[PDB]
């Protein structure tokens, strides 16, 4: 078939209608994104010639086509532990919540680490670790694994800091020392930075905090269902398995001479044809080296660029509030929780939606003197008869007085100008 | 067939007609031992790189031995997750990461001899929450940090023709 | 480390600077118990042999085949071995000779 | 070595250009590095087997290097796009985005040159002294709920006065400091006071 862009959907655009929520959602969405790859090292020598003098002194010829592999591979491994700290070290400190859990009526416990929990991983990071998953050859040929410079309980316990600090200080713990402010406020200090204003969310605390609660549990029970949400961070990891499998393979080739095996070429034959088919063997297993470490390069470069978005993005989004549209999460950032993951972070952005709509008449200013008058802050609206002056993004209707209002120029210049009453306290 | 490795009793069932096993990389893995007939498996004896953990000759000439992924076994010894480290002294103490071993684990040079620590990540801190009280600031500072980028290469150019044939 | 750096000084860190890996201790050589020679004499000591149109095979199998005494003689005008070397005779098995 | 990042990008140039040097002295499998000696040594029918020997090796050398520099220079633009967006929105305006141009709330940056790279002078301005206050999430002082148009109500222990966030600067409550909505029946934690009116 011919695929579909989406649903079709016109907007019932015209120059004296606007369409004004009236109420919202608290959505919780998921980012994914991988952070550091697997730290390989790869024994030129051993790989090429194992445990053979022979082919050794033959290798050697080349120069250093190995000590440079070495070289790139350690950068490599170097690159991955400072993509890890990058990411999640960029707390001075290690805070840790409150035993009371005061927070306003909203619900961390599933995001915070559980205590008695093996290593103080959070339920939805035991998720996460849960839902991402030959190795005897691999550390036969001179391949091995070297373990990551932070283990995951000290990722678990960085993430911890973090999540501990913004809940209890918002954004002042990134930029100086952590300032405590009760949650509440917290997020009232958010709804305003998303132009909403402060007593919507005073209002509609209870509301709030139960969508939350609701967007986090369906989080949970997406993590435990759906396998493939994570499919980013295993993919980087089957992608390095292959490159190790092949790697292995390619052992098995001739690359033209007599026999794969190089033990029967040296039992075989006598140096002066033996190091012809030994120096064809090197060739050829070089050559599968030098390919192999490109693609560790670039898929390396790929990863640092994913570390670089992943850290760019702990800093604006769970240390602060975001204004950039769309680089926290569909709708208006309101902020965001990371989460570790093997290889890889994971963010839950806490975003503001509009839910439900009406239209209303709009006016880009009403004549009241002679006077335009714009609002302040919001837009004019109009029920049918009476005109109020609202918030843009909550309909929340007020009688237009000298403060919602500000004067400028008359009504000879605005387009659209209507007449109405502008109240006197 | 000759080689080097460790034979061990293996539990794979060859046929009569089947001298000798292979792996993945085509290398053998199992042989049938020629006077009797049993099944010998062939797995390579341990290996893996070896680094020098060095506090700089400038300040001493002392250093440590780190051997990747082997056990102490096999090779003043820490056993880690790196590895079996030889030369370092294992401190319960925690500082901030120095030289990085691994897993954790980083290596210094105090007072003298090399030690080995499980880093620390920052000083603990706990948050005075409460649902009725703000901290404010009273007082403020200018600070003016370093932001070091770089912006280009050095343009190099080789001459291929008069490289390779000069 | 300072061999492979190319630096009379380092300063502090971690390098890696080669492999460690065991040797072996003892050498074990492995081969069936047959002590009947190869009836070598019988193929190139033969009275009569067969025209080349009707080239004769014999089967060589479970003996032990001393080729030196083949190699080391003087009586051959032509000794070419392909895919392998003569002198490593001595130390390879086969599955079932044919000459 | 404050600067090691731009020293680092040199040095590893330099062993490329190093390492690429010393493969000139590998045989890569010929009888000889020099390619003189072969050509006086051999026949021109062998002498052209490994002078392609050569040519294969040192060619490979060259790619390697090519192929280094091409990952290199990938990595070294994928910073210098990131030092021109830090001047432009960082130097050339003030950024909003948190630990982009400093730690701390971003006043201003300086550019300054330096080898094959740029050094940002960040001036930020970090709160240093705090203290303790009991607050509200508004007050109520006619059956109205009051909040604070921009900034936080504060206690010293006995009166309620509205501040800026990021300094404690304490005003009386008033009419033209906050802003009324609802009432005192709905704001979770409203307290009782006083808002004066000019
Ligand atoms: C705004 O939308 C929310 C839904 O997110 C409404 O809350 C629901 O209200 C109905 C009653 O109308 C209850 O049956 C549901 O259980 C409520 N859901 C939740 C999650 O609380 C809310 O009433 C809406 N408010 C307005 C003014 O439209
Ligand atoms: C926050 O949510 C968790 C669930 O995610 C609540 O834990 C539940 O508590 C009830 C008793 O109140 C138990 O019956 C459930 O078995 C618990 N669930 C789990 C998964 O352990 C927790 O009570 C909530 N916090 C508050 C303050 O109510
Ligand atoms: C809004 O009010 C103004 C004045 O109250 C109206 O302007 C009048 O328009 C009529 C029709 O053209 C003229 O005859 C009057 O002289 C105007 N008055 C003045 C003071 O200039 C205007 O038409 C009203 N607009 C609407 C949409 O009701
Ligand atoms: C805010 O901090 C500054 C310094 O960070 C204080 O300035 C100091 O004032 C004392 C006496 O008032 C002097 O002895 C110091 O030399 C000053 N330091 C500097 C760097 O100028 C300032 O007094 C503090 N203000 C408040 C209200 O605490
Ligand atoms: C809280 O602050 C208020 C005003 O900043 C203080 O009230 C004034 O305190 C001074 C003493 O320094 C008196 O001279 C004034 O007469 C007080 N003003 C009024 C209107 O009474 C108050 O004392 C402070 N309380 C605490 C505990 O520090
Ligand atoms: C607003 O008007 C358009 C006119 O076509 C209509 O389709 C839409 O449903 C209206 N909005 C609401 C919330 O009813
Ligand atoms: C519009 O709102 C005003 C005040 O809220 C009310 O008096 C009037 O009846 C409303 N009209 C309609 C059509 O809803
Ligand atoms: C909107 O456009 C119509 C014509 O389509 C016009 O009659 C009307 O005056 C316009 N109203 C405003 C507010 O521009
Ligand atoms: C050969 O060895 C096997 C087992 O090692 C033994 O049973 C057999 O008797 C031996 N044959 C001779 C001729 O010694
Ligand atoms: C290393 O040795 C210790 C004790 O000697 C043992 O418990 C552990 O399982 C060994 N690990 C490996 C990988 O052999
Ligand atoms: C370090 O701590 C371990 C247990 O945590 C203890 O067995 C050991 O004696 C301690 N060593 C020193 C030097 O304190
Ligand atoms: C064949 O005869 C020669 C000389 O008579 C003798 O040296 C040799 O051992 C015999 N057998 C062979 C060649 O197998
Ligand atoms: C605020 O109070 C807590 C506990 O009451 C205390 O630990 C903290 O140091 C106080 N903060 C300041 C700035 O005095
Ligand atoms: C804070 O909690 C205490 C007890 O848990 C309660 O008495 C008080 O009213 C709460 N204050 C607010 C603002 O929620
Ligand atoms: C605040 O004042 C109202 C009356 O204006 C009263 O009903 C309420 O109990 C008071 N609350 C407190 C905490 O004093």
């Amino acid at each position: 078939y011919t695929m579909s862009l989406g649903a079709e959907n016109s907007v019932a655009y015209s120059n004296n209608s606007i369409a004004i929520p009236t109420n919202f959602t608290i959505s919780v969405t998921t980012e994914i994104l991988p952070v550091s790859m697997t730290k390989t090292s790869v024994d030129c020598t051993m790989y090429i010639c194992g445990d053979s003098t022979e082919c050794s002194n033959l290798l050697l010829q080349y120069g250093s086509f190995c000590t440079q592999l070495n070289r790139a591979l350690t950068g490599i491994a170097v690159e991955q532990d400072k993509n890890t700290q990058e990411v999640f070290a960029q707390v001075k400190q290690i805070y840790k919540t409150p035993p009371i859990k005061d927070f306003g009526g909203f619900n961390f416990s599933q995001i915070l680490p559980d205590p008695s929990k093996p290593s103080k991983r959070s339920f939805i990071e035991d998720l996460l670790f849960n839902k991402v998953t030959l190795i005897c050859a691999q550390k036969f040929n001179g391949l091995t694994v070297l373990p990551p410079l932070l283990t995951d309980e000290m990722i678990a316990q960085y993430t911890s800091a973090l999540l501990a600090g913004t809940i209890t200080s918002g954004w002042t713990f990134g930029a100086g020392a952590a300032l405590q402010i009760p949650f509440a406020m917290q997020m009232a200090y958010r709804f305003n930075g998303i132009g909403v204003t402060q007593n919507v969310l005073y209002e509609n605390q209870k509301l709030i905090a139960n969508q939350f609660n609701s967007a986090i549990g369906k989080i949970q029970d997406s993590l435990s269902s759906t396998a493939s949400a994570l499919g980013k961070l295993q993919d980087v990891v089957n992608q390095n398995a292959q490159a190790l499998n092949t790697l292995v393979k390619q052992l098995s080739s001739n690359f033209g001479a007599i026999s794969s095996v190089l033990n029967d070429i040296l039992s075989r034959l006598d140096p002066p044809e033996a190091e012809v088919q030994i120096d064809r063997l090197i060739t050829g297993r070089l050559q599968s080296l030098q390919t192999y470490v490109t693609q560790q390069l670039i898929r390396a470069a790929e990863i640092r660029a994913s570390a670089n978005l992943a850290a760019t993005k702990m800093s604006e989004c769970v240390l602060g509030q975001s204004k950039r549209v769309d680089f926290c999460g569909k709708g208006y950032h309101l902020m965001s929780f990371p989460q570790s993951a093997p290889h890889g972070v994971v963010f839950l952005h806490v975003t503001y939606v509009p839910a439900q709509e009406k239209n209303f008449t709009t006016a880009p200013a009403i004549c009241h003197d002679g006077k335009a008058h714009f609002p302040r802050e919001g837009v004019f609206v109009s029920n049918g008869t009476h005109w109020f002056v609202t918030q843009r993004n909550f309909y929340e209707p007020q009688i237009i007085t000298t403060d919602n209002t500000f004067v400028s120029g008359n009504c000879d210049v605005v387009i659209g100008i209507v007449n109405n009453t502008v109240y006197d306290p | 067939l000759t080689g080097t490795g460790v034979l061990t009793e293996s539990n794979k069932k060859f046929l009569p007609f089947q001298q000798f096993g292979r792996d993945i990389a085509d290398t053998t893995d199992a042989v049938r031992d020629p006077q009797t007939l049993e099944i010998l498996d062939i797995t390579p004896c341990s290996f893996g790189g070896v680094s020098v953990i060095t506090p700089g000759t400038n300040t001493s000439n002392q250093v440590a031995v780190l051997y990747q992924d082997v056990n102490c076994t096999e090779v003043n010894v820490f056993q880690t997750r790196a590895g079996c480290l030889i030369g370092a002294e294992h401190v319960n103490n925690s500082y901030e990461c120095d030289i990085p071993i691994g897993a954790g684990i980083c290596a210094s040079y105090q007072t003298q001899s090399i030690i080995a620590y499980t880093m620390s990540l920052g000083a603990e801190n706990s948050v005075a929450y409460s649902n009725n009280s703000i901290a404010i600031p009273t007082n403020f500072t200018i600070s003016v940090t370093t932001e070091i980028l770089p912006v280009s290469m050095t343009k190099t150019s080789v001459d291929c023709t008069m490289y390779i044939c000069g | 480390t300072k061999c492979t750096l190319k630096s009379f000084t380092v300063e502090k860190g971690i390098y890696q600077t080669s492999n460690f890996r065991v040797q072996p201790t003892e050498s074990i050589v492995r081969f069936p118990n047959i002590t009947n020679l190869c009836p070598f004499g019988e193929v190139f000591n033969a009275t009569r042999f067969a025209s080349v149109y009707a080239w004769n095979r014999k089967r060589i199998s479970n003996c032990v085949a001393d080729y030196s005494v083949l190699y080391n003689s003087a009586s051959f005008s032509t000794f070419k071995c392909y895919g392998v070397s003569p002198t490593k005779l001595n130390d390879l098995c086969f599955t079932n000779v044919y000459a």
